[PDB]
């Protein structure tokens, strides 16, 4: 059977407006391994996103980290968009600096 | 402290989209050090940690030979398992394998592992005795018979008690400044009202390595397991990990709550409270 | 370092 991804969106360092940082989207607990992940800025797909090599946890579920450099500001909105065979429509999780 | 080496293999069929992909990654504890991907423009074993870069050409060539061979044998194995389960040629399936050795704080072998799964379910595993197998079902029993006939367990045992430990020890020495350094969590407690009558206390742990950590909330010194929201430990992207635990408390009762943090890097376990 | 196999190893 299949397992749906858990999704967390967060920064590498504590967020400080105007200071360069890294925006992370960590997807985990999913199976099978095919998955589509986009980082969004104000709703638009960010171009040069990198990701970790496919690995898995002791329960056989897969995990990946997607990341890109970004400079947080007061009004810019960031999010992670994920699609997987378990999802009927892409799931959007917004970046919340207290999460 | 204690240390482990693991290799993780994923072999994925994809009918109509070429031959099955084989990817292998190697880890010491929570640090990846090598990858191989049969889909790469030029498939070869590549370093993923600075301390492995010092290994010679023979190491890289040998690794690459092994992973290229595994790419082929795992493709055959996918065919075999498709047959064991009477599956059609139309679906995509996955074999996963994880194996390696665990050392105790003295550096001696604690135990070895060689485990496989099919489509995310336990398939076959080498028992802790490193001499016998546990098969999940009648399909896996076919693999078990083949592996017993070929004395596979004896060969895994030799590797796990020998080369696996020898190499892990070498890596631990070569990467001692990182692999043998525990970075303690940086911690704080945040406070957010959720109404007139309740507030969230969130206990944060940031910048720690390795990933293993314990984060708990107590109320009046009593564990709040059922009321605590605990996110999965997550990678920061700089080798370190992050985690938080949250509890919703009645306003006014904040000082009744304490966050407790245990981590290998901590001289002493921490007790924290919200500091207004 | 990863483990090797005998020739024609298979599930």
């Amino acid at each position: 059977i299949q397992r749906t991804p858990k999704i967390q969106v967060y920064s590498r360092h504590p967020a400080e407006n105007g200071k360069s940082n890294f925006l992370n989207c960590y997807v985990s607990g999913f199976h099978p391994s095919d998955i589509e992940v986009d980082l969004l800025k104000n709703g638009e797909r960010i171009e040069k996103v990198e990701h970790s090599d496919l690995s898995f946890s002791k329960d056989w579920s897969f995990y990946l980290l997607y990341y890109t450099e970004f400079t947080p500001t007061e009004k810019d909105e960031y999010a992670c968009r994920v699609n997987h065979v378990t999802l009927s429509q892409p799931k959007i999780v917004k970046w919340d600096r207290d999460m | 402290g204690s240390h482990s080496m693991r290799y993780f293999y994923t072999a994925m069929s994809r009918p109509g989209r070429g031959e099955p992909r084989f990817i292998a990654v190697g880890y010491v504890d929570d640090t990846q050090f090598v990858r191989f991907d049969s889909d790469a423009a030029s498939p070869r074993t590549e370093p993923r940690a600075p301390w492995i870069e010092q290994e010679g050409p023979e190491y890289w060539d040998r690794n690459t030979q092994i992973f290229k061979t595994n790419t082929q044998t795992y493709r055959e194995s996918l065919r075999n398992l498709r047959g064991y389960y009477n599956q059609s040629e139309a679906g995509s399936h996955i074999i996963q394998r994880m194996y390696g050795c665990d050392l105790g704080p003295d550096g001696r072998l604690l135990r070895g592992h060689d485990q496989s799964a099919y489509d995310g379910k336990d398939y076959i595993a080498l028992n802790e005795d490193l001499s016998s197998w546990t098969a999940a079902d009648t399909a896996a029993q076919i693999t078990q018979r083949k592996w017993e006939a070929a004395r596979v367990a004896e060969q895994r045992r030799a590797y796990l008690e020998g080369l696996c430990v020898e190499w892990l020890r070498r890596y631990l020495e070569n990467g001692k400044e990182t692999l043998q350094r525990a970075d303690p969590p940086k911690t704080h407690v945040t406070h957010h009202p959720v109404s007139d009558h309740e507030a969230t206390l969130r206990c944060w742990a940031l910048g720690f390595y390795p990933a293993e950590i314990t984060l708990t909330w107590q109320r009046d010194g009593e564990d709040q397991t059922q009321d605590t929201e605990l996110v999965e430990t997550r990678p920061a992207g700089d080798r370190t990990f992050q985690k938080w635990a949250a509890v919703v408390v009645p306003s006014g009762e904040e000082q009744r709550y304490t966050c407790h943090v245990q981590h290998e890097g901590l001289p002493k376990p921490l007790t924290l409270r919200w500091e207004p | 370092h990863p483990v090797g196999d005998a020739d024609y190893f298979e599930y």
